[PDB]
Parts: C-alpha cells; structure tokens; sequence
C-alpha cells in the first residue's frame, strides 16, 4: 500500500482520488492519501473551492516512483513531482502517518469498482495518448483538446487519443462504400484491432481511460472518445464473442459509477438509443441495457 | 449548408454544379401473388442529375437487373444512386468537375459523402426546396429510353432544349420547375396543355413544344392555373 504526501494544503480544495473525494479548507494540517492498492493506475485529482473552473489531476502509478503533491503559489495549483531520494520520501512519510495527517485510501474488501474501471488502463498507454516524457505520471484538465478536436490548437497539451471517424478514407474501403458504412467490422477489426491497437486490451484501455477523463473532468473531447470507441463496436456484425461479453461488463461499471446528476451531459442518447436499441450488437450488452433501462430511463 | 429560398441566385453563378434526385431509381409495381400474398416487380429506373445552369441532363438509367438477388433495395439505390454519381464525376474532365452536388432528398448524403471521399472539395448540400424533379418520368422521351433500356445505359439530354439562346437560366429553371410542378400535380391535364394545339410539334432534338415567347407566356399561365386548380381541388380552398 504506497503513500502520495501532500506539502501543504494552501488553498481550499475538492481532492478527489479514484472514485472517492474529501473537501480540504484553506491551511487544513491535511499532509496526503495512503494505503492506496498497488497493481492499478490511480488518478488524483483537484477541484478548487474559488474556482471550479479547470477540474485538473494527474494520472500515476506507485510502482513506477514515489510521487508527491506541492502546491504552486505561482502557476495556482497542486502539482505532482517525483521524490527520487527514498529514504527522505519513506522518512517524509513516516513522519506524517505517525501524526495521523493522511487520509486512508477508503476501500470496501467487497467493492472491485476501481479494478473494473481501469481493467485495461496501463500508465505506459496513458503516457502515449499524454505525451509529457520527463513525468511518469500524467497530467488531464477540463479543458484539453484531443488530436480530432485540434484537426476540426497547442499540439503539446492535447489528448493523442486514436482518431475514429466513420466517414474517413481509413474506415472505408474502395469499393466497399455501402459494406463498410453500414459494417463497420472491416475498420474495427482489420484498421483499429490488428493495425493500431494490435489487441482488445489496448483498445479497451484507452475507452477506459476516455470514459475516466469524461467523468472525473468534464473534458468533453474523452467523451466523444468514449462514445465513438463503443458506436465501432456496436456498429460492427463481425465482433470476437469474447470482446461484446468484456463490452457489457466493462460499460455496466461505468454506467454504476456515473454520478446520477451527471448523465444529462456525459451520455450522448444516439449513440446509446442507436447500440442498446437499433445496432448490430442490441442484443449483446445485457449487463449494460439492464442498468441504462434501471437508472436512465429517460435518455433512451 | 442547405440550399433554400435565401440563396436560390447561387444556383445560376459559373460555379459548376448538379442537382441529384434519386426519385426514380428503384421504381415497382405492387401486385397480389396467386397465394394473395403482395409481391413488387420492379421496372427501369433513372438517376435524375442535373446542371440548373447549363440544363445539362446526365440520365443514368437503372435496368432491373441491378436488383437481381438483392435486399433492403430502397436502402441500395440510395448507395447504387451514389455509386453512380461519384463514377460521373470521375468520368468527367477536372474542369467540367462540379464544386457541389445538391441532393434533393437528405437521405442521399451520408450515401453520397461516402462515395465522393477522393472529392474533398466537392460540397455536398441538401436542399430546403420541394422540387418536382419525381416528374421527370412524366415527359415522353426520357419515359420512352428508360422503358425501352435492355441494359444500364447513360442518355445525354439538355433538358432546357434551346431556351438558353432567348431566356437566362434563372427563367428557364423557373420554366422547367413550373412545368415538372404541373405535370406532377395533374399529368393528363398537363400533358393536354402541351399538346392540346395540333400545329405545335416538338423538333426530334427536343423534349418539349417549339412555342414562340408569346405562346410560352400563354402555356406558363395555364400551369400556373393548373397548380392552383388542382391546389383548389386538394384541399376545398
């Protein structure tokens, strides 16, 4: 279980970790998060009392260093850094658990909420479609552009995620207009699965990672992400039986954690009108269809 | 974006471009089967499509034949009808290329767009006007070539005959809407107007009656009447 300390708290906050959230007033003693699980990413993330504007977090993994949070009186936020001295970090740390200054990372023994979000999430994938090389972890805010969104304006803040766009040369063959507009099986399989991705898993991390973003940020463009990665599957005839039964469960979770208040903004109603209801794979999301029809009646 | 009312003079500016209707492509006959099930049997089609400026018609003529073994087929010929535009365009020399293809059903984009990928310059608009281009099977010889087709077939037409020599494009445009607008609205009573006068004939070259700029002034009339005839008629008012 690894630690992520804090400096100082200067200014009043919203601290989200995961799926969880503390609210920390302006100079509170608060000195970090511990006990967090190894084996998954993590995203720490800040939301300021005075200005909810620029939703901002970092995404990380423990294993890869010891990471900490300072705040920036200049720039106006929490940064991350890397601490590379160990024994200062382990002492650093010690210090402040010894004096009760950390929350506890707050996990249920039962609850695999986390593990289902980031199944596929990877820190080396995160680090591809946020490109920063001298961090191992991974800067995101409300308020980044992806790739696809620039295209349509500083390459060096945008979201590279894989560009989807069903109306393009790269999803449509020669010859095969009609086939391949109606089947999107072609683009899914032969240019995403094979070409680009080369596995389910690594297109199932960045849907993930793209949903995550949606939700911890409000960054609109990982919504269109999201959306477009689930229409390409849903659209396709010809989908490994393995990669619609991941699909179910995969959405099931993210539409369990949705805030309730939120799904008026983060669910896009033709697209999932369009794969619960109309689409090649309506009759293959069980799980999904079953929570959207319990919780999101009105939507669809 | 969409064509309309607003920006009806666009349609007669040297920016080459095309009107595609897609109306007529797949065209049946219902008909009850010996067991007194409903079955189609389908007849020849055509690709209506258009230069509103010069009236040069390209017919690309749909033989049944297409539609051997095929399903969903009102869902086909909107691609077969875009198929067949983006295979013109290629056809033709990059000067005489369109810079927008207008189609007048908003069913025919996605379809079109799709096939006119390589053309990333060439606009594809729908359109706000109800234009009565379905009528284009109401005049007898683009009726007569696409009944008698054997085999898919392209027909080269102007379909203004030589009105352009008297009359801009705007007020042949006008002419011809008001004209496929009549014959759409009561074909016999149209068709009676046209030809009611015995010492009227169409030239071999032409589609429609050599009248003189006093009888067309006189024919326009009477399917203005028509129009509003038969708008009498529809609705009691």
């Amino acid at each position: 279980m690894n630690t992520v300390p804090f400096t100082s708290a200067p200014i009043e906050v919203t601290i989200g970790i995961d799926q969880y959230s503390f609210n920390v007033k302006e100079n509170q003693p608060f000195h970090g998060i511990k006990d967090i699980p190894i084996g998954h990413v993590h995203v720490i993330h800040f939301q300021h009392a005075d200005n909810s504007s620029m939703r901002y977090g970092y995404w990380f993994d423990c294993r890869m260093g010891n990471f900490y949070i300072q705040y920036d009186p200049k720039d106006g936020l929490y940064k991350m850094m890397e601490e590379r001295d160990g024994a200062k970090f382990e002492n650093i740390v010690h210090n402040f658990k010894e004096r009760q200054m950390m929350v506890s990372y707050p996990k249920i023994d039962e609850d695999d909420t986390w593990y289902n979000l980031t199944e596929f999430v990877q820190m080396d994938k995160i680090r591809k479609i946020v490109r920063k090389d001298e961090n191992q972890f991974s800067y995101v805010d409300s308020s980044m552009t992806t790739v696809q969104e620039n295209e349509l304006s500083d390459p060096a803040h945008s979201l590279n995620y894989t560009v989807i766009n069903f109306k393009s040369r790269e999803a449509i063959r020669p010859g095969h207009e009609m086939e391949d507009f109606l089947d999107k099986s072609y683009y899914l399989n032969t240019v995403m699965l094979q070409g680009i991705f080369k596995n389910s898993s690594n297109y199932f991390g960045e849907l993930q990672f793209a949903f995550l973003n949606a939700m911890f940020f409000g960054n609109y463009g990982s919504s269109l992400q999201w959306h477009a990665m689930i229409e390409l599957i849903c659209s396709s005839a010809t989908v490994p039986k393995h990669m619609l039964d991941k699909l179910d469960e995969i959405l099931y979770y993210q539409i369990k954690t949705l805030p309730e208040q939120y799904s008026d903004i983060l669910l896009n109603e033709r697209v999932w009108n369009i794969c619960l209801y109309s689409s090649f794979q309506k009759n293959s999301l069980h799980n999904t269809e079953k929570i959207m029809e319990n919780k999101y009646p009105e939507l669809l | 974006g969409a064509m309309n009312s607003s920006n009806y003079a666009e349609l007669f500016n040297n920016d080459i471009k095309l009107f595609v209707d897609d109306t007529n492509v797949y065209r049946v006959t219902v008909h009850k089967t010996f067991e007194g099930n409903v079955a189609t049997k389908a007849i020849n089609g055509c690709i209506f499509t258009l230069n509103p400026k010069t009236g040069h018609l390209f017919l690309k003529i749909i033989h049944t034949s297409v539609w051997a073994g095929q399903k969903r087929l009102s869902q086909l010929a909107k691609w077969k009808t875009a198929e067949e535009v983006s295979a013109l365009v290629r056809s033709l020399p990059k000067e005489e290329q369109p810079k927008q293809i207008i189609v007048t059903r908003k069913a025919m984009l996605d379809p079109l767009e799709v096939h006119m990928l390589d053309f990333p310059n060439i606009a594809i608009r729908p359109t706000e006007l109800r234009l009565p281009f379905s009528a284009a099977m109401s005049i007898d010889k683009l009726s007569d070539v696409v009944m008698k087709a054997t085999e898919p077939q392209m027909v080269l037409f102007n379909i203004y005959d030589d009105w352009l020599d008297r009359i801009s494009s705007y007020t042949a445009f006008s002419r011809l809407t008001l004209l496929l607008r009549a014959l759409k609205t009561n074909e016999e009573s149209a068709k009676m107007i046209l030809l009611s006068d015995p010492t009227i004939t169409i030239k071999s070259y032409h589609l429609w009656p050599s009248f003189t700029d006093e009888q067309w002034i006189t024919i326009e009339s009477q399917m203005r009447d028509l129009i509003l005839t038969e708008y009498g008629r529809k609705y009691n008012v």
